[PDB]
């Protein structure tokens, strides 16, 4: 059965049809603090 | 690194709608978070603001009446993952308890809505903030839904995230439809 | 006195009915059929698992494309999906939860759904602007739309709570006729294939055959002992089948004006939700509240097959038009397609 | 009661006045359409995969 | 240094069981940390998340109801050393209230369990979550004590950290209990 919550405490739901994607880059900061590591080292 | 840019990723529907909802009628406004990460601790809070004058002659500028939206249960607290609709029961102890759809468009007044939680990665606090003026507070209306079923991911459709249609609604005050339910047991 | 004529009157006009049915009853299905080769072993798999709706689903209705079909449950959504990519084409928000029926129309352009609103919604499919706003709102009834079905882009069918059936034109809102008859409520409706004719299951136990262009009932099917949940025509539209409370399946003949069979079966006391036959109609596809959708020789009369994947009520059946896949809905809120 | 008697009474007239048939004909009728479409229904036959849409695997 | 890092020293129990507490019928999960440093401000809430229909019509996707598991008396705010067992009371309140041993597992539920606090070193609010599916609430189960006295210290023992076992509990709803009770007491 699909739970809203996994018991490692991650959530099962992706945030479709961002119409405004520009606010992504408007706190840029949080972006990239959220990405995985290697896209911050590689960024970096 | 400041938060109050976190509120970027934070949205407030673009209306409020008053509804019934298990017999009680309800002040209703949607809030959602963009983001994959999180707002910890996060807690609504709303205040209604609207000049007034005292018996004794005292005029009050834009006077601040905190509206209820969980105090007393903690449901103001929330886990938001998925957009959350944010309901205001209009009981006896509210200020749209003797406003009715006739009368709303005639008052001067506007609701202020506060978002507040830890962005995730930052321990740092943020505020997200918006108004809803008379106009923008739609009577006898309903949220369209968002949430649908994918392989293994709750899915959000932000495209629908602003978006209402109407429903069967009394135009009455909720004092009114109290007033109706005490003679209807009563009976 | 005057109302010992009318009921004695009654109950003889029933014998030479009774009579003249037992006249042509000279053999039993099964006995003709006892001939043929048994249909052997069905057993099929779910090809696709339709993962979308957030509850209950309460109907569903395949396309004469025998790809796309629509789905109605209580999380408010007509989803209308992709059976091949599992990709949802359109998801229609409604106006209300509790909804009964949906319905597909012929040419792919409109799809119908109505329920406790005793209104039946007409969406159109492909607006102007490339969006799905209903178009009518066709309104009535005193009772509950339990279920609906196209004749055409202009013409739809319906069955009530209240007793009644209707036929509707689109085009101007109005029902143009009214099929009075039953003495309880109508659950169900089947539109023959020529659509010069429909029959319609209902709480009084009793199927009921309608001229559509007379707008009069010609025949009633009586049999089943408790309501009658689904109704189904044969392929060749001189037959249908029934599912009812009375955990019985049952096949009527019009020009027989009778009962032919009943399908049935120890181990099964939960009512039926939902009938469909296969493309020839030898199978029988009974969708039942244990969970199960069970798959019966139609001329044989005994079970070919059973369908278990669901957790929850099989509410809703359905065959394709090219006969190449079954449909199943249930109130776990998945649909499977079977193969 | 009257008014829904005379209703009944009518109805059942109209009924007992149709055109009926022998049920073995009627019964194999419906043995013959279906003996007579039994090529045309891949539900009493596992479909093959080539012919199958629902199974994408195809010739493979 | 972001703090949500800490959740994984962060230990959440695997089940949550069902058991009488002192004549009340309750909804136990348990608690852990596993480093010597401290959750500054502890604190735990819990929500359910189930779907709903309003009489009216509305469905609500999934609808998150307020848990209570401490919040009157400020016993919701922890001091997290050695596992905890958090004890929600299944009271006329409680959303368990009409939820018998039978009707448990056909009933489609799942109670998000959410544990922030400070991670001692950096000032920032951690933030660990855990669900549990109505599968995984264990009726007529106790946990397994953990805590032994050594010369010093006290010694938690983290295998028997998740472990349950059986005891005789009602397989009634508490609000069957009462009905037993108000017959009790007027006898
Ligand atoms: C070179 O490899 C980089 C290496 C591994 O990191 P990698 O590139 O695999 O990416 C990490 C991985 O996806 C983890 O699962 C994430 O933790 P969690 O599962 O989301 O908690 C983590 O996100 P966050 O949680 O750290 O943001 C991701 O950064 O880390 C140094
Ligand atoms: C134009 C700007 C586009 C990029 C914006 O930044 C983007 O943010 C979104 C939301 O967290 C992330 O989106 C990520 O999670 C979502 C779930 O919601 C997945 O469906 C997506 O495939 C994945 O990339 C991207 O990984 C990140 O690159
Ligand atoms: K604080
Ligand atoms: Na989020
Ligand atoms: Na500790």
């Amino acid at each position: 059965i699909q739970r809203y919550v996994r018991k490692d405490g991650k959530c099962n739901v992706h945030h479709g049809n961002v119409r405004e994607t520009y606010r992504y880059l408007t706190d840029i900061f949080t972006t990239l603090v959220d990405l995985k590591w290697r896209f911050n080292l590689l960024i970096f | 690194s400041q938060p109050k840019k976190r509120a970027e990723t934070l949205v407030f529907s673009t209306h409020a709608v008053i509804s019934m909802r298990d017999g009680k009628l309800c002040l209703m406004f949607r809030v959602g978070d963009l983001r994959n990460s999180h707002i910890v601790e996060a807690s609504i809070r709303a205040k209604l603001i609207k000049s007034k004058q005292t018996s004794e002659g005292e005029f009050i500028p834009l006077n601040q009446t905190d509206i209820n939206v969980g105090y007393y249960t903690g449901d103001d607290r929330l886990f938001l993952v998925s957009p959350l609709i944010i309901s205001h029961e209009i009981n006896q102890q509210s200020p749209f308890w003797e406003i009715s759809k006739a009368q709303l468009p005639k008052e001067e007044l506007e609701i202020v809505v506060i978002l507040e939680g830890m962005v995730e990665a930052t321990g740092m606090t943020c505020q997200a903030r918006s108004s809803y003026i008379t106009s923008e507070i739609l009577w006898g209306y309903r949220f369209t839904p968002v949430l649908t079923l994918e392989d293994g991911f709750y899915e959000v459709d932000y495209n629908s995230f602003h978006e209402t249609y109407e429903t069967s609604t009394p135009s009455l005050s909720a004092k009114e439809l109290a007033e109706l339910a005490n003679r209807a047991e009563s009976n | 006195s005057e109302l010992d004529q009318l009921r004695q009157e009654a109950e003889q006009l029933k014998n030479q009915i009774r009579d003249a049915r037992k006249a042509c009853a000279d053999a039993t299905l099964s006995q003709i059929t006892n001939n043929i080769d048994p249909v052997g072993r069905i057993q099929m798999r779910t090809r696709r698992t339709l993962r979308g709706h957030l509850a209950k689903i309460y109907a569903m209705h395949w396309g004469t494309d025998s790809r796309l079909l629509v789905s109605a449950s209580q999380d408010g959504k007509l989803i209308i999906w992709d059976s091949y990519t599992t990709n949802k084409v359109h998801a229609i928000p409604l106006r209300s939860s509790w909804v009964m029926t949906c319905a597909y129309a012929p040419s792919g352009n409109y799809v119908a759904c109505g329920g406790l609103d005793n209104i039946c919604s007409i969406y159109n499919l492909k607006t102007r602007e490339g969006n799905v706003r209903v178009s009518r709102e066709l309104a009535g009834h005193t009772g509950y739309l339990s279920c609906c079905r196209f004749l055409d882009d202009n013409q739809i069918v319906t069955s009530s709570g209240d007793t009644t059936c209707a036929l509707w034109d689109i085009e101007t809102g109005q029902q143009t006729t009214t099929f009075t008859g039953h003495t309880g409520d109508v659950m169900s409706l089947s539109l023959a294939p020529d659509t010069r004719l429909f029959v319609s299951g209902a709480c009084d136990a009793s199927a009921k055959l309608w001229d559509v262009r007379e707008g009069m009932c010609r025949q009633t099917f009586t049999g089943h002992e408790s309501d009658i949940n689904a109704i189904c025509f044969f392929p060749n539209g001189n037959a249908f089948a029934t599912g009812s409370d009375d955990a019985t399946c049952r096949l009527f003949d019009l020009r027989a004006d009778q009962e032919l069979m009943t399908y049935s079966h120890d181990n099964i006391i939960c009512g039926i939700t939902s009938v469909s036959f296969s493309k020839s109609g030898r199978l029988l596809l009974a969708g039942y509240d244990d969970f199960n959708c069970n798959v019966w020789d139609a001329l044989k009369a005994d079970r070919a097959g059973v369908l278990a994947g669901h957790d929850n009520r099989v509410s809703c059946l359905g065959v394709t038009d090219d006969g190449m896949a079954v449909a199943t809905g249930s109130w776990d809120s998945f649909l499977k397609i079977w193969n | 009661s009257i008014a829904q008697a005379r209703k009944l009474v009518e109805q059942l007239k109209m009924e007992a006045n149709i055109d009926r048939i022998k049920v073995s004909k009627a019964a194999a009728d419906l043995m013959a359409y279906c003996e007579a479409h039994a090529k045309e229904d891949p539900l009493l036959t596992p479909v093959p995969a080539s012919e199958n849409p629902f199974r994408e695997k195809k010739f493979f």
